[PDB]
């Protein structure tokens, strides 16, 4: 999944994949997983500062049968199967559970979505 | 840095 509105302060990629690094001395400072695990500082960051993941995790409901406990992969490997071919317009749950991510992601192609924007 |  991609930290949609978010952009690493030090190498200026955003709505990057990964884990998110925020510092939390730092005003509104992140960093990607990659700027993180090398250490990498700008303007008045150090490493030592504390920093919060945000991430993953979470259990969905299936916006098609409302079956609710899945996983990010078991989400998909269920609608992938039993929610093929289906162009009812749903909301993906993925996206509104995630912090930043968007609330209202309409899709009429729920198991696309997934593949493309949810990869495992 | 967050924008929204
Ligand atoms: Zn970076
Ligand atoms: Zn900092
Ligand atoms: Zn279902
Ligand atoms: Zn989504």
């Amino acid at each position: 999944s991609r930290h949609e509105g978010v952009s690493c302060d030090a190498c200026l990629k955003g709505n990057f994949r990964g884990r998110r690094y925020k510092c939390l001395i730092c005003y509104d400072y992140d960093l990607c997983a990659s700027c993180y695990e090398s250490g990498a500082t700008t303007t008045r960051h150090t490493t030592d500062h504390p920093m919060q993941c945000i991430g993953g995790g979470g259990s969905f409901t299936c916006p098609y049968c409302g079956k609710m406990g899945y996983t990010e992969t078991s989400l998909q490997e269920h609608v992938t199967s039993e929610h093929a071919e289906t162009s009812t317009e749903v909301i993906c749950p993925i996206c509104a559970a995630l912090p930043g991510g968007d609330p209202n992601h309409v899709t009429d192609d729920f198991a696309a979505h997934l593949t493309l924007e949810h990869r495992a | 840095r967050c924008k929204g």
